[PDB]
Formats: structure tokens, C-alpha cells, sequence
RNA sequence: GGUUAAGUGACUAAGCGUACACGGUGGAUGCCUUGGCAGUCAGAGGCGAUGAAGGACGUAUACUUGCGAUAAGCCCAGAUUAGGCAGUAAAAGCCACUUGAGUCUGGGAUUUCCGAAUGGGGAAACCCACUUACAUAAGUAAGUAUCCUGUUGUGAAUACAUAGCAACAGGAGGCGAACCGGGGGAACUGAAACAUCUAAGUACCCCGAGGAAAAGAAAUCAACCGAGAUUCCGAAAGUAGCGGCGAGCGAAAUUGGACUAGCCCUUAAGCUUUACACACGUUAGACGAACGGUCUGGAAAGGCCGACGAUACAGGGUGAUAGUCCCGUAGUUGACGAUGUGUGUUCAGUGAAAUCGAGUAGGGCGGGACACGUGAUAUCCUGUCUGAAUAUGGGGGGACCAUCCUCCAAGGCUAAAUACUACUGACUGACCGAUAGUGAACCAGUACCGUGAGGGAAAGGCGAAAAGAACCCCUGUGAGGGGAGUGAAAUAGAACCUGAAACCGUGUACGUACAAGCAGUAGGAGCAGGCUGUCCUGUGACUGCGUACCUUUUGUAUAAUGGGUCAGCGACUUAUAUUCAGUGGCAAGGUUAACCAUCUAGGGGAGCCGUAGGGAAACCGAGUCUUAACUGGGCGUU
RNA sequence: AACCGACUAAUGUUGAAAAAUUAGCGGAUGACUUGUGGCUAGGGGUGAAAGGCCAAUCAAACCUGGAGAUAGCUGGUUCU
RNA sequence: ACUCCGAAUACCAGUAAGUACUAUCCGGGAGACACACGGCGGGUGCUAACGUCCGUCGUGGAGAGGGAAACAACCCAGAC
RNA sequence: UAACGGGGCUAAGUAGUAAACCGAAGCUGCGGCAAUACUAGUAUUGGGUAGGGGAGCGUUCUGUAAGCGGUUGAAGGUGUGUGGUAACGCAUGCUGGACGUAUCAGAAGUGCGAAUGCUGACAUGAGUAACGAUAAAGGGGGUGAAAAACCUCCUCGCCGGAAGACCAAGGGUUCCUGUCCAACGUUAAUCGGGGCAGGGUAAGUCGACCCCUAAGGCGAGGCCGAAAGGCGUAGUCGAU
RNA sequence: GGUGUGAAGUCAUUGAUGCCAUGCUUCCAGGAAAAGCCUCUAAGCUUCAGAUUGUAAGGAAUCGUACCCCAAACCGACACAGGUGGUCGGGUAGAGAAUACCAAGGCGCUUGAGAGAACUCGGGUGAAGGAACUAGGCAAAAUGGUACCGUAACUUCGGG
RNA sequence: AUUAAAAACACAGCACUGUGCAAAAUCGUAAGAUGACGUAUACGGUGUGACGCCUGCCCGGUGCCGGAAGGUUAAUUGAU
RNA sequence: AUUCCUUGUCGGGUAAGUUCCGACCUGCACGAAUGGCGUAAUGAUGGCCACGCUGUCUCCACCCGAGACUCAGUGAAAUUGAAAUCGCUGUGAAGAUGCAGUGUACCCGCGGCUAGACGGAAAGACCCCGUGAACCUUUACUACAGCUUGGCACUGAACAUUGACCCUGUGUUGAUGUUCUAACGUUGACCCCUUAUCGGGGUUGCGGACAGUGCCUGGUGGGUAGUUUGACUGGGGCGG
């Protein structure tokens, strides 16, 4: 038997029409130019999954290193110092208090102070 | 510029006219083939 | 396909895609790269293994209860209605009716039925003994079976 | 509160982006098909000088179809029966209504011109004649080809004669898809080059048939037993062989089938004709079962309810999907006449070569065919040159010889089983469904291209019905549109089903005029819509990261290749054989092929594989081979 | 001069034109030029000879067929 | 292209522990037979070349991630 | 600039000492999936081209299926939601207007972004080049919906061995008239070689036909040739 | 529009490439064929048939005939700066069918309107210089008629 | 034909050579043709290229022409 | 039109001359009908010089027209993976809009220019490769046509000479020569078919077993045809 491929065909050109919706000119409108683009999209966004992981650390640790500093002490010393106090509050939850509980974060430090 | 065809009936009917092509076999079966074809106009 | 003997233009100048047939597969009207011709789908089967099968399907009929075995079963006339009322009394509307050689009268009766074929133990297929919802065999047809299934 | 200063800063969008909405363009998809494709079972297997195929030009109150100046017809006989005068295609003028309306079938009649084309000629569809009749005017009709065969006349060079010439009769000529026999006969290619060889006696050209053709009744095989023409099919068997022993080529004996038939040169069987019978079929056709209500809907064939037919539920149509509405179907019937077939019974032929085979068999030389390439090469055919015997004889049995066996060449005819299908009918499809299927679903071998041979398209779909939009309004008495009306639907309005994408617009939200690059991604403010702000949607300031895809490559952002985009189509198949694996059946067995068949059954055992190996082989054989023989050793045994 | 030709230049080169136009240039009673009709045809013709020409094509025309030649080469080869 | 000498390594074999689905054999299916750079030992070259030819190990090829500004082939390290 | 990646640095250089920290898809943690072993849990394993192996998705068609769903709305189209590791599935609004089809099997014209692929459509260049001889127009009037382009008048210019008038060829109605202006006409068009309708071609003397023949063609018999045919006599055609 | 009616209508000169002329002269390369036509007889027919001359009567069919032809109608895909055989050829000037300007007759070439940049094309002029340009005077510029005068080397005695 | 017009081709003249006519030569399997209704002052091939002065040496090679003695040598024949 | 070295050398011409003219002769590598050397005339022929002439040039200027530009109407094109399409230095498949660092840079047209986009166009013609192709060449290979040789056939008779063999001089064969006619040839003549330069038949002459053709056979045979003509290689060839 003679199988059309019209109806089929469409469908797959339509799922990734769908997904560069937004896309600057042909990268939204012609499947060839689409189908690289959602590609490239997939790819980027599996990079970015990891580097996401780093950036994130990467600003806290920036933060803390604010705010230790604010109080008198280096990040490089205040993580010593917290690990040797034995406290294991993670940076980003540190980078969190900076901000919000300022004083919190003062005592952290007065604490990793007196373990260094 | 004087350009290939440079027709005159005579000399058009003499070639690849009907008595033309009936007269030898090869011909013969020229009109023969294009009456086999189909065709409309079997000779010029 | 017609035509086809010219090549479409030369193979070098033009600017376009080399071609030697205007009904080469990739051009539109051209052939099928791989054209059908007409096939024989039959397949062997072995004698042993038609039989082998045609046993466990009279096996599988019986252990369904799809097997009826009658004594007799004979139409009187080439009625359709007599036939219908016959297997009204066996309570059954869609059924192959062996028996050992069918009566005109039961093969008339059971034309114009639809899912009631009246077969002779010759004429009885693998595929019909599954296909009706019960098999209605006379028991002389029962003994004929027997000993054409071995 | 004001002024000044400093800082800060919304509100611009010429344009552009994204998203959404609504459109346009376009014609995908889906559904559909009045056309194709492949078959099966039948038919018929030819048509043509009694003028074909195919055309030209005409023909009714442009083209297609029909017909031929008797021109969509005339006649006749059957059959049929309410409408008919072909279509586009309306009008118009008419005819008919139970049988001269008309239709269907058959058979007659008519049948321009061209075309084998045939009176001669010729740029096919035109031009011009002769003869004889007629006409009297300057016309009409008929006849008038060539060749072959035969028969009559005439009748040269020389008598005879023959040639020649004329008349008459009977044939033939052309066309056609395949099948068939014969005459000629490539190359690419393969051989990983190429010359033998292959491709291949293929393609192609030519001639000649016929419904088939051809072949055919042993100077055949076999093997000391036997068989009994030919053809076709299954095996033997990719075996024996052939082969730059390469590439490749490839039998038979024998055996299973299908079909069967032999008959004559002391004149046959058959074939053809002819009539007479009879059968026997075909050819127009006829009748042909059974359904209501209700619901949904534009419409009912659908649903619900209850019926009814079925030797009929093939199939098609009807406003959706119908056993019961229609046409059909099953079944039952029908042929005046005309055809075909088969039997006899006849006729007149043919077979036919007469009389059992001599320029023959055989030979030499050169070629060719046989699976066989000249090889140790039998056999066959024969261009050339030769040349027997003649049943006390001769041919063959694969160099050759002997013996033995078998057959009787140099004369013929012969059905069936076999091949094919352009054409007619019926039916079938895990065949196509408009880029497919035919090139061609449509006015297609057309348009168009070409001097020509030749090449060769595109192009289907309103609706159930045209109900195809009266009338009004804008406008050029336009195009186009808006109303009105039609319709179930008018974004079904003829640029007409559905109506994708590319592509182009209008509107709305958000962004965007200090900002540098594969245009995204991870994050993220603000704004705008919802829903009710650790929501959803759209947009996305700002930050990080980030040089398309494919191909080809050691290696490509590469400035290497390819792609303007979209849609559609476009590439590991099919047949056969070998092998391996999985799965199933059966199991030291397994399995049948053609063919038959009441036909997926069942028959059918020919054959194949397994069951033993060793050896070049004879042959031996759980062994064998090697060798004088193995202490052995090779392979095998299990 | 006509006519036949085609030496130079410029233009033109998606042309007005698949070979021209413009300005000049050669022959111009001859081995001239031209019309009509004939004949020669593909390993063939024809050539005052350029492998020139044989229908805008020529170190072997064009068409159809062998034919899907062959292509150790290049490209391309479709869902997870 | 000499050797009175002569290692490290490597290889061959044996014994032995522990770790490891390893080694081997017989079948079905391939692909590949253009390699590149880097280290080490060399030939060639100029102890030139992103040169060329071998040996051997690594990476690339067929490997992302981090580093080396950017950087197949370097350093670190193997992405369900 | 251009021989720190830049800023900039006299330490932010070089060497060293101490103790920190940053830093990967490495390791760990937490959740999940898979392969392979073992005994559902463990243990190991899961980068990948050529390539091998395994398991699936979807498409058309056949059976299942006169079943099942459908005008109370099929397919297709277009949104939205939702499910799975994926191919994809499911549901549903709108559109659409009649088909579709579970399940399990069966068979393939079964999946396209590339082939300077093929067909159609539609972009970009771009409202760009160009509108075909530089012989040349100006004006009044007319007709018309509209006049640079048609008609008309007055002027101007151009050709005049032609850009005039005839004929043959070749073409084939283009001729004339009325009407129309969609397309055609490189603009518009009232005009036209455009569309549509009607009309128009008158022969003893022109030409053809015809008589005659040239080159040459064909060619009864003939001669020659595997066949097809070739040549050629008598003839018969053949104008220029 | 229609009909109607209409003057003069001569002479001279010039003069074809048209006609006499298919002539004449001359040359060599030596100049269709066949029929119609005239004539002669043959076989054959001889009150004939025929022939000639004349006079009446009748015929002479058929087909083409439009239109385009230095082209928008043919050949060039185009309403294409090309190609396309033959005939006719007025006036002034002129040797002329050249050329210029005109006649008869026919056209203004089927996009227009503005503007007055670069640059391109086709032209005009140019101070001073004058081939310095360039591969090369390429291209331009220049010369250009008639009559008379006059004219070198060289030469095949023609030339030049 | 459409990038070469020339020094290239042709040419009159020259020379060699073939050719006795059913000519040579060429087209063609053949018939038949051309040559030629010509006949060596003709015809064909080859080269040279108006005209003037001239055109040397070499016959080993390879052609061609002639010579035949011998040697070698096919079909054929068929002695042994 | 030949000369490498080479712009030879000398002379002329010019301020200056690889060209030109004259001449020399160590002619790489002229040379006598592939003619040698001259040669009037001729040439859209090649080289060189001079006068005249000039926008050729110094070195352009101005002007007249047709485009270009603007308005109105019509309306192409090649090209195009997608583009939010800067410079520099560096990097990098080694010459960067796109990478790194950095500098610069508001958004968008229009007229111009062509440096880059290794711009467009044409699957590089160069070069190599393919056990590709074609056509051409020859003392490449193998064939074939044609030509030619002999044998046999169509094809015969007499003699004469002679060879072999045979017997007892004799025959049987073979050559060779002459003669002959009867096959065969005749593209001589005449007759007839027959109105015929074909053909056939008849007659006759001239030839005559020759020629010619078939089969076989040796030779010749680029006239023609099919083909072959290695690989490695610091491209390939040459060499090896």
C-alpha cells in the first residue's frame, strides 16, 4: 500500500514551530531555520542547567563576602572559621541571611570569629 | 541576420510530405508510427 | 514509464542538477525507484502442521463449549426462514454448520445468511473454525473429521 | 511656599520585533472519483480491392459524437414502451402517448474525397484522361492499375518454333499490441585493463505466416535389460562437461507429470469446401420478494419501537449510513431472423513429393550448430572440391578398431497438451486515488517545442437541487462590491468542498533610537491581560554564557560543500538460490515438486536433506588413505 | 553607389541583437553576386583546407532504441 | 654499520596472594586499511617546518566539563 | 597601543614560609531512570563516529469488523490541557461537514532539511534597472467616466533610390464595418494587427491548372543485390 | 454628400538604365532543351475523311484573387535598431540610383513631465605646446573636387 | 558563420608520377556511374608556386621501379 | 618570421634607439621545388622613420544633446542557511562582521565609490588521479577491406618437346610450347523484340581455355577497426 506522509509529516513541523515560538524572523517561522534553533535551545539549556549551579554560588559566595566584610571578616576566613565552629549552613541559606537578618549574620561571624 | 528557416511550401512538402514519406518504406513506417502515436497531423 | 530517453540538458553549463531522464524517481511523474510487480503471497505449510493446527482448534472449540455436536441437521426446503428457526431451536444466530456433504437445501437456506456457512468436513479452513461463534457439527461429520485430522 | 543649584528621571517610535486576534495570498491535507493498474474466467483471434487502418470535407432549425449529397439518417424483421427529435445547450419548430413516437438487436440500402489506392498524374484529401454507351451540345454513366498463376488467341529475328503482344479467369498488395518460423545481426557491459570469451544469437533490421506457429511418428535412445513420434511442465543438477580451465557457460542418461495418434507415396489419415439434415449454443430481452410509526435533522437510508422478505444481505443509486424507496440481485423465462459449434450424410478439392528416396551418405578444405571455445572430439548443417554401398547393404552407439545391440537417411501429411492478447464481456484486488494511477480522470498524443524523425505537458471537486443571486444602491448602462433574496450553509457565490505552510496585511499588549557579533539560553526588573500574588499568560530593560546545520575530513565558526523559503514527492527493493539464527511442526527421520483435485483439504514419493567416512579413483568401509610395511602419520568413528 | 563582404575602434555584453549598431574599411564585369528548384548524409557528405561547415550543435549531426551502458568517483540516504 | 665491558627497562617462563568476566576456541554481522598533535627513542631534514618516515605511550579522531585570553591533539578530568 | 587578555600593578613581580579560600559535567549528598550480574534488593555499569546488538513509536492497507464510534458532528485544519525516557499518546474549544476505527495479528509505495534533488506556490534584490534607435513636438476643438498617446483643425519636425508605391515568397482574415477595453499593447487608451459580431475576394485575356521540356526524381519490363533494396530502358513527372 | 457640366487641352527643347535590340560589332570561356508553330511526305483513307479560306451559331471551364511584403502581418521566442528576391524613381543642385534640400506619398519610431549634480554615452570648441601619450599615433585631427601645370628612385616598360 | 583574414589556402607557371581506353582513379557488394560522349597537347595523383638567376653532394636507410640465378616459403600432394 | 649566449660587434638614425636600417659571420640550430637568392606591381599584411595633423598627452576647461536625479504609470534580474551584518591587534582548517581582548558606535534613508564580504556567474579549462572517454599517429598488438600469389572449380581438343612412372619402344599421368574452337569474354558490327545509346535473343567479327569469378592459400595491407601503452614518487614528468 501507498503511504502519504502529508498528515504526519505536518505534525512533526508544527511540534517544533511550536517550540521557537518567539524566535527572532525565520527562526520561528521556517521549519529549517526553527528546527536548528530549537536544537541550538535544547543544547544551551542543558549547559545552563549545570552553569546555573555555578552562577548561583558564585553570587552568593559574593554576597557573604559582602557581608562578612561588613563585619570585619574575610569569606575566605569566615568559612574556615564556620568549619571550624562546625556549622554547616550552606551558602546559599548564608547568602540568604546576609540579606534578610543582617544581625544574624553578624553573630555567624562573631562566631566564626572566635573559632579562627 | 538570415536565421535556419527559411521555409517555402514546395520544398516543405517535397521533404515531409505525405507522397513524400509514402513513397519509400522508411516513410511508410514514419506514418505508420505517428498513426500508431495518435498524432493528429501525420505529415508537413 | 513514457518517454524518458532524452537526457533533460547537458551535463555541465546550465546550473542545474545533473539529470539523464525525465522520469527518474526524484522527478515528479517519474518511476517508483523500486516498481511492484505481482506477487505470490502463499506460504507453505506443512501437512502435519495444517493438521496439527486444525486439532488444536477443534480442541480449543470444545474446551469453549463453540463445538455443538448434533445428531443430525437437515433443512427440509431451500428456505432461508426454515434455517433461521433451526438454529433458533440450537439457540445460536452465528454458526458454521458442518455437516458430511451439504444438502442443497441447507447450502441454499444458509446463502443469504450472513455469519451462518454450511460447510462439508472437506470444505471446513483453520481460519473459519475460529472466525463463527459456534461450529454446529453432525456426528457423522465429527467421525469424518476425525479421520481427516489423522 | 518660591527661586537657584545638584542629583534623578518617566512621557517620543520614523520605523522595527515578539505574541495574540482577524484576514489575504496559496492550494497542502482530508474526504471523494465518471480514470487508471494487475489479473482471473470466457469470447474472438484478424481487418482489407465487396476499397481497411486512419483521415479530409461535409451533414442538424465552433468543437465532440454519429452519419455520408438518402448525410445525428432511409428500409426491414424481431424485441421494447411513454416519451422523443445526439452532446455542449439553452431555446425553436415539432412528433408521439399502446404502438410505424422513439429506443434496442440483427440484416439490408445509401456510403463525397483521400488513403494499399488501382485509368494516368500528384505538393494526401487535387488535376487531367481514354474506351464504350448514351445524350446534343462541349454532358452523363460504366469500364480502364501492377504483378503472379492459368487459359485462349495472336505472333519476331530464320522454317518450324519460341520470345514478344493481347484477351480472359483466379489470386495478391495495405493495416494490426503480442505470440511464431525463418534471413541478417551489434555494442555498451562483464572479464575489476584487453584481444579468445561475455553481453548474445540479445537489441535492432528484413521476410513469411497462423490462430496459434514450430516440431513430429526413430537411419532415436539404451545397454545385452529394455524404451517407443512431437510439444510443454517437475526432478536428475548448477551434476557431467565446456572455459585466456579466467569471467563465465551448462547437458544427458534416467525419472515424475500434462497430452496423446498416427497416416500415406498401388495415393492414406487429416484438412478445406459443398449442401443436406439434425442436434447444440449465442445474439434485443421479460418477470423478479419484503417497512410502518416515531425522534434528530435542511434532508433519514441514522436513532427508538415494532414488523416483514431472503435459492434475492452481489453491487449501485436516492437530500446522511437502505435486505424491504429505486435500479438490480437469486431464481424463472425469451430469438422471427441471423450467427456459431458439433455430429453425421454428401460433394469438390487438397494432402501428393508419386512409386520408398545419389550428386545422396561419406570424404578433403573453410566455417557454423550442438552445454562442448577443435580439443583425443563423436553427431549435425554446408560455401568449396569430391563422392559410395545400395539388406549379401547402410546409419548410429562421443577419437579409432573388433564384437554385439539398435535403427533404415537421402519423399511426404498429422490433432492435443504449448505461446500470446491490441480487441469484446464478466468478475477480482492487504493495486492508485489527481505531484498518485496511464503521458492523458478534464475535448491529450492535445497545447507547446522542433525543418524533421521526434519530444511532449498543465489542467478533477459550488450545492441535495441552480434554488447560479429578481429588485435596490455605489460605479463607466464597467470591474468590484453592499443590501435584498436563495440555500442547512454564501469566509458553499461560480477567482466556488476542506482550505495547511511559506509569504503579505490591519488591530491590540509589551519592548525598542549610547547600542556591537549564530539572535538563543540561565537568570531577571518593569509593564499589560487574566485569575486571586512564594499564581497563569504575553512582552522582556539588564546580567552571565554562547562562532548555524549538513557534508567531507587529521582537523571546519570557517572565507570548504549544499540549501532563497514552504508544501508535496524523492533513496537498501523484488524474485530466485546458498548460508547462519530465532520460532514452530515432526523426528532417525523430515519433506513432497510438477500435476491431479469435489482446488488453502486430500491425493501425488519423482526427488532433496539427514542417516559414514576415507581415497584422485577403482574400491574399501567404522574405518580408510599413505607405504614394501608402518613404531607410524592424515582424515573419520563416538 | 546599389549589392557582397567584415580590417579598426567605440558602444553593447541581465544587449535593440544568442554576433548587432555607429564611424570609418575591402571587393564592386568577376575565381562576382543573387532568386527558384535540384543532388551529395554521418566515419558519411562538402571543404580555394579553418578540423571549417552539414538547421544558433560538430576531432564524428540529430532522433529513437540497446538503455536503468558502465561510474573502484562525487552527492544524497527520511522516526525514537 | 667498533667492543675488553655493560645497565635500567622490556620480553619469555615458573611459583604465589589479592583484584577483575579475563584469556582462549567455534560461528553470524561489520567497519577500517587518508590519520593528527603531544611526550619519549631515533632516521631524514638545518637535532628547520603545524616537515617527513619508524618505535612506543597519551589525547584527538569518536570526548563534553574546568584551566591554558581566544586555542581538535597541552594540563586537570571522562558528561545516565 | 598590539610581545601581562585589559585596567592597572613597585607588589597586583620573583623566591619562600604559615594558615585559608575559590575552582569542574571529578568526588560527595539528595531524588529518579536504565544495562548487566547476582541473591524486589545488592554490586558494578550507563561519553561516543564507523559499525554490531536490543527494544519501541507512528503511518497506509487486510482480518478481527455487517463489530465499535459518527450529522446530538467523522476525517482533516487550528488552539488548549494533559501523560510517557522518547518516537508520540490521550482529552478537549473552535473550524469542518462524512466518515473513522479499538484490540491483537498481518503486509508495506512506512517517516525527509539537505542530493547545484523534482513540481507548484511565495519571498529577497526593489518599487530598483528598464519602458527598444536623440526624426520632435506645440496648441485649439471634439468624443468620452477619463484624453500627452484616439478623432479633427492650424503650426512644427522627419523619410523621400524611402521610413513612398507595387509584386513574388512566406503568412493566413491580420482586410472593411459596428461594438467592447478584462487580458494582450512595456504607460493610459475612448485607440489597435486585441476580444466579439457582421461583411468582403466577381476573370476566355492576370496567375494557377494546362501543352512543353532543364537539372533532377520516379521508373513497366530489365540488370544487379542475403532480405530490405540499388541502378536503369521505354516512359512519366519535374520550372527557376 | 449627390449629380451636372465643365475651360484650355498646343509647341519647342531635353531625354532614359525604357524601346528598336533575341539587333549590330567584337571576343573566347563558344553561349538550354522540348513543345506550340511551318513544311514534307509514310502507313493509311480517296461520292469520304480530312485540308484551306470564309460565313453564322455557340463556347473558353476549374482553382487563386481580401490583407501584410525596406514588414507590428514573412524569418528572428517579443508590436525585436537584424534578415528578406523582383519592379517603379519626380524637382533643384550634382558625373550619379552618391549627397543636401524637397515632390508624390508616408511618418514623429506606444511611457510621459521636470531638473540641468557626479559619472557614462554621442558630439562642438579650445590658450601654450605638438606624439612628450601609448605595446602601438589606438582614437581623434588632417587630406579630400575639377581644369591646367608639374612629378623622383625604380620597372616586368604596363607601371610607379 | 560567432575572439585569428594572415606570412595560412588558391592561383597562373614548374616538375615528378600514374594512365593505351572495358584508362588510371573514385563511388558502389554488384549492376551501374563519374572520368568522358574525353583518348597521352588527354585524364588522375603528388609536390613546388608569377617572373629572373639558379636548383649542388649522397641510392647506405625507407619507398618505388627493374632483375631474376640461388636460398627461404602457403594451400596442395601424400613417400616413408 | 631562423642567433641560445644576446641589448653580439661595427656604422646609420635619436639628446638618448633591447625596436628599425646597413654591415660583419664563432650559421647554439640558413641552404637550394618541404625550393635558394632576387624581384616591378599589389596588400584593411608585419616592423621602423619623417612631414602634416591634432584633447593622444602636459592637463584638463567650457558647451550641446541622450542617460544618471525628481514626479506620475508600468515593472524585471543574477543572488539568498539565518542575521540584531563596526574598527584594531591577536586567535583559529593557518588572511575573522560573527572567537578573545579592546576601541569606537543614537535610529533610518537618498546620491555617489568599489576596498572586503576569499563578492555573483560556470561541480577548474591549469595540475594530478580514474586499471575513465574520444579522436589522431606509427616500423605498438590483433584483425579486416582492398590489392596481390598459387591450387582447385567453371575448363576443352590436337600436336611438339620433355619429366616421372608403367611395363614391353609402350602406355598412364605431369609440366612446357605451338596450334585450334566448342565453353567463356566482348564496353565491335548487323538483325529482331522495338517508336529503346537499357536488356534479351539471333547473326557475325575479334579474342579464347586466357581473362574473369567462387572456394582454399601465402604475401601486402594505419586504407579501416578494436585496443594496449605498469606502479612507487616529498605534485607529475625525467631519472631511479
Amino acid at each position: 500500500p501507498r503511504v502519504k506522509r502529508g498528515v504526519q509529516a505536518r505534525a512533526r513541523h508544527k511540534k517544533v514551530l511550536k517550540q521557537a515560538k518567539g524566535y527572532y524572523g525565520a527562526r520561528s517561522r521556517v521549519y529549517r531555520v526553527a528546527f536548528q534553533a530549537v536544537t541550538k535551545a535544547g543544547q544551551y539549556a542543558y549547559r545552563d542547567r549545570r552553569a546555573k549551579k555555578r552562577q548561583f554560588r558564585q553570587l552568593w559566595i559574593a554576597r557573604i563576602n559582602a557581608a562578612s566584610r561588613q563585619n570585619g571578616l574575610s569569606y575566605s576566613r569566615f568559612i574556615n572559621g564556620l568549619k571550624k565552629a562546625s556549622i554547616e549552613i550552606d551558602r546559599k541559606i548564608l547568602a540568604d541571611i546576609a540579606v534578610f537578618d543582617k544581625a544574624a549574620f553578624a553573630v555567624l561571624v562573631e562566631k566564626a570569629k572566635a573559632a579562627l | 541576420m538570415k536565421r535556419t528557416f527559411q521555409p517555402t511550401v514546395l520544398k516543405r512538402k517535397r521533404t515531409h510530405g505525405f507522397r513524400a514519406r509514402m513513397a519509400t518504406k522508411n516513410g511508410r513506417k514514419v506514418i505508420n508510427a505517428r498513426r500508431a502515436k495518435g498524432r493528429a497531423r501525420l505529415s508537413k | 514509464v513514457s518517454g524518458g530517453g532524452a537526457k533533460p540538458w547537458r551535463q555541465k553549463g546550465t546550473g542545474r542538477a545533473r539529470a539523464g531522464t525525465i522520469r527518474s524517481p526524484i522527478w515528479r511523474s517519474g518511476g517508483v525507484t523500486f516498481a511492484a510487480k505481482p506477487q505470490d503471497h502463499s506460504q507453505k505449510v506443512n501437512k502435519k502442521m495444517y493438521r496439527g493446527a486444525m486439532k488444536s482448534i477443534l480442541s480449543e472449540l470444545v474446551r469453549q463449549e463453540r463445538l455443538i455436536v448434533v445428531d443430525n441437521f437437515s433443512v427440509e426446503a431451500p428456505k432461508t426462514k426454515e434455517l433461521v428457526a433451526k438454529l433458533k431451536e440450537l439457540e445460536l444466530t452465528d454458526a458454521l454448520i458442518v455437516t458430511s456433504e451439504v444438502d442443497e437445501n441447507l447450502f441454499l437456506a444458509a446463502r443469504n445468511l450472513y455469519k451462518v456457512d454450511a460447510r462439508d468436513v472437506a470444505g471446513i479452513d483453520p481460519v473459519s473454525l475460529i472466525a463463527f461463534d459456534k461450529v454446529v457439527m453432525t456426528a457423522e461429520a465429527v467421525k469424518q473429521v476425525e479421520e481427516m485430522l489423522a
